[PDB]
This record gives C-alpha cells, sequence and structure tokens, in this order.
C-alpha cells in the first residue's frame, strides 16, 4: 500500500505568522492518466474531518485564500500564509491514487498566546461519595498558558503522590489557553485520618505557588 | 445540504459482527459513491472501503474478507457489517461520500468482554467558608464508567461559555471525567445550575443539581 509520512509531528505559531506542513509518499501520486491524487484535511477537537484542498493545490469553495496546496510526485506541502487562532487543529494528508486509499498520521499545529496564570479552585468529596465509601478530592486549574504546569496534593503539610489522576485539556481555540485537572482519590477511611487537604500550582506566571486549601 | 448521520451500538464482544448505518438527507445515495472511515485512538484514520451506485464495492486488504458494504436506496441509508471483532476494532466510526467531500458526526465503537459499568455523577460545590470573588466555579465528576464516551452540558447547553469538560483518564480499568463550569457569583445560588451526563452504553440520562454545602 502507498505510506504517507508527515513532518513535522507537532509545531506552534503566532497569529499572523505562516506554517509549513508537509506529507511524503512512498512512491508518485501521479495516476497512469497523469492526475495527482493529494487531498488536505484539517481536523477540530470534536469534529470530523474538513477538506480544504483536492488534487495536491486545487482549492475548495468557501476555504479562506490563507490555505494553500504545492507539491507533485512524493513532496507534498499544506502552508497557511497568515495563521489565525480558528486554525489550531490537527492537519492529514491523503492519497486516493491506489487502492487502498491511504492517510498520513497528522500534524498537530498549536498557537502562541501571552503567558497567563492559571485560575485554581479545590472542591472536597461529596457526602454521596463518601456514602458510598470512596473520597476523590478534585482540584481545577483553569485557563493558563504555557501549558507546563506541576501541581503537588499535601495532607496535613506531607506531600502525597500516590493516587492522583490527571487531565488536561485541549488548547483553546478561543482563547488560545489550556486547563488541567488534578484528583487525589483514597478510601473514606483514610480521609478522615487527616484535616488539611491542599492543592498546589506551580507555573512560569510566579516563583511561589498558588495554594487552594480546605480542612474537615 | 448533504447530510450525513451514524448510528449503531456502543458496545460489542469478541467474535460478534458490529453493524452500523448511515443515514443521508439532502440528495439521493444515487447521485455518489459512498464510504466508512475509521479513527482508532492515536487518531490514526484507516479508510475502510466504499460502495458505487451499482451496488459494486472495493474493500481494504486489511479487513480480510470480515467486511461488508451494502445499501437501502429508497431509504437513502447504507450499512456497515464487520465480522469476528476484536480489540483492535474499537474506534470511531465515520461514513462519508467515497472523496471525503461531506462527513457524518462520528460514532464510537468498544469492543470488549468487560460488562458495562454506568458512572457515578457527583456534585462539585466549593468548601462552606468562602465569598469576596464575583465569578464561582462548580463542577460535576463523572466516576468509575465503561466503556466510553459520556457527554455533559450545564442547563441543557444555556450555558456553555464558561465551561471545561476534561477528557476521560483510566483507573483500574474504569473511566472518570469532570466539567467545570464558572458563573458570576450573583447568579448561583441565587438561579440553578444542574449539570446534565449521558452515557450511551448503559442508556443513563441523569441531571444532577449542584447544591451548596450547608
Amino acid at each position: 500500500d502507498i505510506e504517507l509520512t508527515q513532518s513535522p509531528a507537532t509545531l506552534s505559531v503566532t497569529p499572523g505568522n505562516s506554517v509549513s506542513i508537509s506529507c511524503r509518499a512512498s512512491q508518485s501520486l501521479v495516476n497512469e492518466d497523469g492526475n495527482t491524487y493529494l487531498f488536505w484535511y484539517q481536523q477540530k477537537s470534536h469534529e470530523s474531518p474538513r477538506l480544504l484542498i483536492k488534487y495536491a493545490s486545487q482549492s475548495i469553495s468557501g476555504i479562506p485564500s490563507r490555505f494553500s496546496g504545492s507539491g507533485s510526485g512524493t513532496d507534498f506541502t499544506l502552508s497557511i500564509n497568515s495563521v489565525e487562532t480558528e486554525d489550531l487543529a490537527v492537519y492529514f494528508c491523503q492519497q486516493i491514487t491506489d487502492w487502498p486509499f491511504t492517510f498520513g498520521g497528522g500534524t498537530k499545529l498549536e498557537i502562541k498566546r501571552a503567558d497567563a496564570a492559571p485560575t485554581v479552585s479545590i472542591f472536597p468529596p461529596s457526602s454521596e461519595q463518601l456514602t458510598s465509601g470512596g473520597a476523590s478530592v478534585v482540584c481545577f486549574l483553569n485557563n493558563f498558558y504555557p501549558k507546563d504546569i506541576n501541581v503537588k496534593w499535601k495532607i496535613d503539610g506531607s506531600e502525597r503522590q500516590n493516587g492522583v489522576l490527571n487531565s488536561w485539556t485541549d488548547q483553546d481555540s478561543k482563547d488560545s489557553t489550556y486547563s488541567m485537572s488534578s484528583t487525589l482519590t483514597l478510601t473514606k477511611d483514610e480521609y478522615e485520618r487527616h484535616n488539611s487537604y491542599t492543592c498546589e500550582a506551580t507555573h512560569k506566571t510566579s516563583t511561589s505557588p498558588i495554594v487552594k486549601s480546605f480542612n474537615r | 445540504e448533504v447530510k450525513l448521520q451514524e448510528s449503531g451500538p456502543s458496545l460489542v464482544k469478541p467474535s460478534q459482527t458490529l453493524s452500523l448505518t448511515c443515514s443521508v438527507t439532502g440528495d439521493s445515495i444515487t447521485s455518489d459513491f459512498w464510504s466508512w472511515i475509521r479513527q482508532f485512538p492515536g487518531n490514526r484514520l484507516e479508510y475502510m472501503g466504499f460502495v458505487q451506485y451499482s451496488g459494486e464495492t472495493a474493500y481494504n486488504p486489511s479487513l480480510k474478507s470480515r467486511i461488508s458494504i451494502t445499501r437501502d436506496t429508497s431509504k437513502n441509508q447504507y450499512y456497515l457489517d464487520l465480522n469476528s471483532v476484536t480489540t483492535e476494532d474499537t474506534a470511531v466510526y465515520y461514513c462519508a461520500n467515497w472523496h471525503g467531500d461531506y462527513w457524518g458526526q462520528g460514532t464510537t465503537v468498544t469492543v470488549s468482554s468487560a460488562k458495562t459499568t454506568p458512572p457515578s455523577v457527583y456534585p462539585l460545590a466549593p468548601g462552606s467558608a468562602a465569598q469576596t470573588n464575583s465569578m464561582v466555579t462548580l463542577g460535576c465528576l463523572v466516576k468509575g464508567y465503561f466503556p466510553e464516551p459520556v457527554t455533559v452540558t450545564w442547563n441543557s447547553g444555556s450555558l456553555s461559555s464558561g465551561v471545561h469538560t476534561f477528557p476521560a483518564v483510566l483507573q483500574s480499568d474504569l473511566y472518570t471525567l469532570s466539567s467545570s463550569v464558572t458563573v458570576p457569583s450573583s447568579t448561583w445560588p441565587s438561579e440553578t445550575v444542574t449539570c446534565n451526563v449521558a452515557h450511551p452504553a448503559s442508556s443513563t440520562k441523569v441531571d444532577k443539581k449542584i447544591v451548596p454545602r450547608d
């Protein structure tokens, strides 16, 4: 089958700047009838792919002039000449010259934004959950930038590492920020042995950490 | 214009057959060729095959005689049947015209021998002490369910601008996700705020009111 290798796997950009995504095919994509079947797609979070370019460079109607395709044979490029914040998504190349039709593995485009500190919130285990016998303490770290960040849970000042589950949101198309959620899950019995529950966030936006805390 | 829509089961056990339906509205299916494309966890896409207006088909060799694509032209819908599935057949299934000009919304399908587990929906209200703040953040913890997916809305989608729904994580073979909403402190508890949670696999549809901790 014809294999498509995209490069790079991920890249970042500042609105107004341009970006360049490549697609390498294992063999020429020029059909016996001299037509090249290289298609380019844009896929946003929670959506199906959306076709942008057909036949390597032929523009679809309704796609901004921003997007352009070039290349031939085995080497193709998708270029966006003046990136808008809406443009964040995963981009794929596809060939329909040979059977079976194949896709490249995708290229993740991310945006650059001004730095931003996270809004932190801690929540005690709900009564319903404690009734069942477990105790999850949750802390939301919303709307920050850059994505790199550290969270530490502390029980009565004592640092806790085991029992934590973390989850990162995808970058926001509207404001280019990131969000994260951290949960420390304990048995009802273990939670009742301490009083102070603390969530601390360390991020570029500060030398000192943001501390959210509650006591039983 | 041309609008696509997938439908089918959320969970199917190994060795069984998976069957989906693509329902088309707008034009007639005799005006084009139609396909099935799936996306695995990792986001890799595999073109499954297509069916022409004459009933003729092309199937990807990777699906070693386990696939069948047929149609119901009067009903304006086409189908997919995949044999003796295994874990590897877990993915989200999309239907699209053969060139990818139009696509449906996609449908999540998990193949497993594990039993369906409905989520425990717990509310997240701030600890009983507080209030110097102009905004207030609440949340819902959707715990220990299987398989994926579940969807969350706050107040039936009336509250959307300050929402964050986080991707589920796996813990002891079960999924757990959370969602947060931020509103002006003058709206809650003054007015109610409820998170609506749906878990398709177990046919779960629960509304949980966020109550202040007294």
